[PDB]
């Protein structure tokens, strides 16, 4: 069983300095690459920091580039992420993310269960065109979401990922390029798009298919989530 | 290596890579020795340092940190032809030999005769291992070495008979760039790794020298 | 003897084969080679703009 | 003798690399004065010009440093 | 004894009746048609990284992923286009002579002299390639292991036998006997319902994967059969040996069509191989440079060369958009 | 008013011979011929097949641009010695720069390849044997330090212009220059002679002694090929660094000078300029040719 | 005029013993250069021998002023 957990959360002050460890037991963590993302309340997913397989190559988000640092230990299967200086901005529910690189690969299946920090008192711009969609069982459910920059490369792939935050639990991955379906999802679900302009359809809506639907690109660093669209029932 | 999906799969393809060349040079310390033979013939019981590890049986004991893989083709029990090229870059080739089996004795030397003139195996040296002397010491007063070899003439002496059969397995070879070398052991040798040891070294020098240009 | 008799049963099964001429077998594997000639990038080459390699 | 004529271009002495005079003589007449250039030139000079007598000086008295 | 002369008559009716049904070789019929001039191929791409001789490779069905395997002990998975590696599959012996690829991309058989047909799950949970099941049941040396489905593999021994697998349960379905000698290759017709394999007995036969009935056998090689390829429409194939002859058989008239043998020629074929449309047939040889055969002229339209060691292994893209060749010196090479 | 007489205060006027000049353009024109032919085959058999490109055929292709470069300077150098330097000042550095560019370069390699071959023989079976895949990035510095050590040669080299003889491609660096060229003259005799000579006398020495002690049955030719390299390179080399030495210890002043010992010096540093000169035509023959694939090459190119 | 690869002064040792400028007739003075490290002074006597004078001796400069002199009138 794949499973993620993240400890080290809590309420701090401002100024002072945590450390977050997100150990991995079920798969081959010497091999896969792990992003930090964080949920500020009711507002929504943000992407923080990456680190490579290998620790080659490590990426910080513009917000707090110079601030975070990120850490790997192969052998005890175990992710840091030491926060310097924190301001009243950090508090989210930080996730521990897995993505492996390949030729036809999912690169954003797997979402840790998140922990929870609280502190006391150029870029791809994606907009997602609403925030509440009431809908009942049976209909047909359209989401679409714009981009600034077209995400279809020049190699025939566009990049855009579709996730699916359930109340009460963590985002589970879709579609991961623009129409390529995830490991275990259902069917139902279908993405489509050209270019600047895509469209995630659900048929048959089914009762436990309600959440909030996030669309991320994955062109190019740093990465850039939606607004979030919620489904209402 | 434009999208950023992408450099991470050309950071994955350099990661594999240098395991493949890292793996590569821990191969380079073995070497790579083939056991033919005929059946019962000792050529599972060379060297009483086995560590071992129906198809193919492999050993790797080690002497003088050096890595030697001895190979056993035996039980295949299929055409030769089509897969001992597979050992075409193995160092030597390693030859045992029953003295005590009259009856076998011609039955090896066309193994030999096979083996040491096969295109693929036209410059590897053989390391040729005549057993079990006692065994044939004290068969040869019982019955004479004219059953398995009529053309014998000399003394029936275990001297001039012993160096007679390893006469005929040296005129098989009619090849050059090629030794045998060859000696006499019995059960309760325990150098055996020795004497595997100064040939193996031995050959790697000739092969040196022809790549050198000396030669 | 018991293990020829499964031979001639082979060969029995094996000579009762609706066999056709080859001379329409030709002009079969002709026919297939010509229609299927204008999908073939090895035969003739295909244009650089639209060539992967 | 050994030279026939004389350059009437006076040239600056540092070019002057070897000297060789030759009194007259049964051999000769007037007096020869033959120099080495540092291009490989041979000149022949006659002493009684002025300019020649005065490059021989200048030659001399670099020469004994 | 008196079998015997029963099995003689029938070889006798069997012959006068293919000879009654020749009126007019492949190479009379086709003398108008034009010739397809030079092929030209030139290569595009050079995988390195394989540290021993290559004996096996297959094309992947999106005709943009490889595998090859090697005496290194190294599965290794190519990205054909930008020559990246995918995977790197270390295995348990390295004595391989054998390597498949599934049709849907999500497992790899690859076996050789360990006897043993192991097959590798590339899409697991874990991340990392593992060994789904090793098969077993051959007293001989393991070659052209072709997969049916994801869960239905066809697999060559030196048992002068073949034998059809169910990866699941693991025990063997079928097996198909007729052979006398070692069988050295197969090919999967693109109906995926009939197969041919070419044995070291000179001789290769038809077989049915449902009923494992010996539907025809087909002679005319006087060497050992070392590959063999169905023609695309799956009415034809064409077979290797030793003897530096290809030949062309039809299912259909139960005989051969044209030979496709050169006077230069010394050293027999390792590798066959069909062009998409079937007029190249392309053969590695083992004097380090493979040729192209118009398949129905016998003439030389190029050749390909380039190679340094023998080459072991030939492959044609489902599109037919290039040639992947692998030989003894360790380099993939890929034509256009 | 007395005659001063003489003494043997009296100037050493150089000797010239015009015998020895017709038989150095003629030895000048074979050797060129044969270098040119020698290294031209050489060549072209290790290029014209990639496959099995060992470290020994990298090292052989560099000692054949070096000596062919060597070849192709040699006759104007010839000309030279018939007549002097009358082609210039520029030509005197370029071709003075090239010649011993690629004279230090031969020395240099030769070193490497005895390097090599003690790797593959004395340490064959050890694991310091796998430090000799490096050919590449070696000869690329034994072409940088050679360009290093022959800079001294373009910088202070240019016409000399004298009396008693013909001008020269000489060095002219100031008053002092004859200090200055015996200090320069240590890095040919350091650089170029003892040096290569001790590792090739410590790595071939340990190579016979390592197979004397085997039993191959090609133990005797390769023995007898290390002794015919090593009397190759003594002949070719000694006298010429015996002869300058001497040179420069008549210079000092540590051995008496006399004109009869001046004539003497001259005449052996021609001989041996000549002789030492025939390194370029036999390094094929000693290095290449004597091996079994070279032959078969050679062979097979012909047909 | 030959050839050499070694340029050399032309004097090894000097006269020492100081004499009449009546018996000299030819003069040559060799500036110091790439050949020798000192001028060199080198004069025919009265019956053809060759001597070598010391470019730095005092009685030398005397001599070689002397015999200029007498020869430029």
């Amino acid at each position: 069983d794949v499973q993620l957990v993240e400890s080290g959360g809590g309420l701090v002050q401002p100024g002072g300095s945590r450390k977050l460890s997100c150990s991995a037991s079920g798969f081959a963590f010497s091999s896969f690459g792990m992003h930090w993302v964080r949920q500020a309340p009711e507002k929504g997913l943000e992407w923080v920091a990456y680190i490579s397989s290998g620790s080659g190559t490590i990426y910080y988000a513009d917000t707090v580039k110079g601030r975070f640092t990120i850490s790997r230990d192969d052998p005890k299967n175990t992710l840091f992420l030491q926060m310097t200086s924190l301001r009243s901005e950090d508090t989210a529910m930080y996730y521990c993310v897995r993505s492996i690189y390949y030729y036809g690969s999912s690169p954003f299946d797997f979402w840790g269960q998140g922990t929870t920090l609280t502190v006391s008192s150029s870029d791809i711009v994606m907009t997602q065109a609403t925030s509440s969609v009431p809908v009942t069982p049976g209909e047909s459910v359209s989401i679409s979401c714009r981009s600034s920059k077209s995400l279809l490369h020049s190699n025939g792939n566009t990049y855009l990922y579709w996730f699916l935050q359930r109340p009460g639990q963590s985002p589970q991955l879709l579609i991961y390029r623009m129409s390529n379906l995830a490991s275990g999802v259902p069917d139902r679900f279908s993405g489509s798009g050209s270019g600047t302009a895509f469209t995630l359809t659900i048929s048959r809506l089914e009762a436990e298919d309600v959440g909030v639907y996030y669309c991320m690109q994955h062109l190019e660093y740093p990465l850039t989530f939606g607004a979030g669209t919620k489904l209402e029932l | 290596t434009l999208s950023a999906e992408e450099r991470a799969a050309l950071e994955r393809s350099k990661a594999i890579e240098k395991n493949l060349k890292e793996d590569g040079i821990s191969a380079a310390k073995d070497v790579k020795l083939l056991l033919l033979g005929a059946d019962n013939s000792g050529k599972s019981t060379i060297v009483k340092q086995m560590k071992i590890i129906t198809g193919i049986v492999e050993t790797h004991f080690t002497f003088k940190n050096l890595h030697f893989r001895l190979f056993d083709v035996g039980g295949q029990r299929s055409e030769r032809k089509k897969w001992i090229h597979c050992f075409e870059d193995v160092t030597a080739i390693i030859f045992c030999v029953d003295l005590s089996d009259y009856n076998r004795m011609h039955e090896s030397l066309m193994l030999f005769d096979s083996i040491c003139n096969n295109k693929f195996f036209i410059d590897t040296s053989i390391i040729l291992f005549l057993n079990k002397k006692d065994l044939f010491g004290e068969k040869i007063k019982k019955s004479p070495l004219t059953i398995c070899f009529p053309e014998y003439t000399g003394p029936n002496t275990y001297e001039d008979a012993a160096a007679y059969i390893q006469a005929q397995f040296e005129s098989k070879n009619r090849s050059p760039n090629k030794e045998i070398y060859c000696h006499m052991t019995c059960a309760t040798d325990t150098n055996n790794a020795q004497v595997i040891f100064d040939a193996v070294t031995d050959i790697i020098i000739a092969n040196n020298l022809r790549g050198c240009g000396l030669y | 003897i018991a293990q020829a008799r499964k031979l001639v049963e082979q060969l029995k099964m094996e000579a009762n084969i609706d066999r056709i001429k080859v001379s329409k077998a030709a002009a079969d594997l002709m026919a297939y080679c010509e229609a299927h000639a204008k999908e073939d990038p090895l035969l003739t080459p295909v244009p650089a703009s639209e060539n992967p390699f | 003798c050994q030279c026939i004529k004389t350059y009437s271009k006076p040239f600056h002495p540092k070019f002057i690399k070897e000297l060789r005079v030759i009194e007259s003589g049964p051999h000769c007449a007037n007096t020869e004065i033959i120099v080495k250039l540092s291009d490989g030139r041979e000149l022949c000079l006659d002493p009684k010009e002025n300019w020649v007598q005065r490059v021989v000086e200048k030659f001399l008295k670099r020469a004994e440093n | 004894d008196q079998l015997r002369q029963e099995a003689e008559q029938l070889k006798n009716q069997i012959r006068d009746a293919r000879k009654a049904c020749a009126d007019a070789t492949l190479s009379q019929i086709t003398n108008n048609i034009d010739p397809v001039g030079r092929i030209q191929m030139r290569t595009r791409r050079t995988l390195r990284g394989h540290l021993a001789k290559i004996y096996a490779m297959h094309w992947g069905t999106d005709s943009r992923l490889l595998v090859s395997a090697s005496q290194d002990g190294k599965l290794i998975i190519w990205d054909s286009y930008t020559t990246n590696k995918v995977h790197a599959i270390p295995l348990r012996s390295s004595w391989v002579m054998t390597c498949a690829y599934a049709p849907s991309g999500n497992y790899v058989a690859c076996g050789g002299l360990d006897n043993i047909c192991s097959i590798y799950n590339l899409k697991t949970r874990e991340g990392n390639v593992r060994v789904s099941r090793e098969l077993a049941g051959h007293t001989g040396y393991l070659s052209c292991c072709r997969f049916l489905d994801d869960n239905q593999i066809v697999t060559s021994s030196g048992d002068t036998t073949c034998a059809l697998w169910d990866i699941e349960t693991g025990q063997q379905t079928t097996t198909f006997t007729g052979h006398t000698g070692d069988v050295m290759s197969l090919s999967l017709a693109p109906d995926t319902r009939l197969f041919v394999s070419g044995a070291c007995d000179a001789s290769a036969k038809l077989w049915d994967v449902r009923e494992g009935m010996c539907r025809q056998t087909f002679t005319g090689h006087e060497s050992d059969i070392n590959a063999i390829c169905f023609f695309p429409n799956g009415n034809a194939f064409a077979t290797g040996s030793d003897d530096a002859t290809c030949r062309l058989f039809d299912l259909r008239a139960d005989q051969e069509l044209m030979t496709y043998s050169h006077d230069n020629i010394i050293c027999g074929i390792t590798s066959v191989s069909f062009s998409k449309s079937g007029r190249l047939l392309l053969a590695g040889y083992d004097d380090f440079n493979c040729n192209v055969w118009d398949a129905l002229k016998a003439d030389r339209a190029g050749v390909l060369a380039g190679h340094d060691n023998r080459v072991s292994c030939l492959g044609v893209t489902d599109d037919g958009m290039a040639v992947a060749t692998g030989s003894w010196d360790s380099f993939l090479k890929i034509w256009n | 008013t007395l005659p001063p007489f003489l003494l043997d205060a009296a100037p050493c006027e150089p000797e010239s011979l015009e015998i020895n000049k017709y038989f150095v353009v003629i030895i000048y024109a074979l050797v060129f011929l044969l270098s040119l032919l020698g290294n031209s085959l050489v060549m072209l058999v290790i290029l014209y097949s990639r496959v099995g490109r060992s470290v020994t055929d990298v090292y052989l292709l560099n000692l054949a641009l070096a000596d062919l470069l060597f070849a192709l300077t040699l006759p104007i150098w010839a000309a030279s010695k018939v007549n002097g330097w009358i082609f210039g000042t520029f030509l005197c550095k370029v071709v003075s720069l090239l010649k011993e560019v690629n004279f230090y370069s031969g020395i240099l390699l030769l070193a490497c390849i005895s390097v090599d071959r003690y790797l593959a023989i004395v340490h064959a079976t050890r694991t310091l044997t796998q430090k000799r895949y490096l050919v590449k990035f070696i000869c690329l510095s034994i072409w940088g330090l050679s360009l290093l050590l022959a800079l001294p040669v373009l910088l202070f080299r240019r016409t000399v212009y004298s009396s008693n003889v013909s001008p020269a491609c000489y060095e002219d660096m100031g008053n002092n220059t004859a200090n200055w060229r015996m200090l320069l003259r240590i890095l040919p005799q350091s650089f170029g002679f003892i040096v290569p000579l001790l590792i090739m006398l410590f790595c071939y020495g340990f190579t016979l002694r390592t197979l004397f002690k085997a039993h191959m049955g090609q133990k005797h030719r390769a023995m007898r090929v290390i002794f015919a390299v090593v009397l190759i390179f003594l002949l070719c080399w000694l006298p010429y660094n015996l002869v300058l030495l001497a040179d420069t210890l008549m210079r000092t002043q540590v051995i008496q000078e006399t004109c009869e010992r001046r004539n003497h010096i001259d005449r052996a540093l021609d001989a041996t300029e000549i002789l030492g000169i025939l390194h370029s035509c036999l390094n094929p023959l000693i290095y290449a040719f004597i091996g079994q694939k070279f032959r078969h090459g050679l062979l097979k190119i012909l047909a």
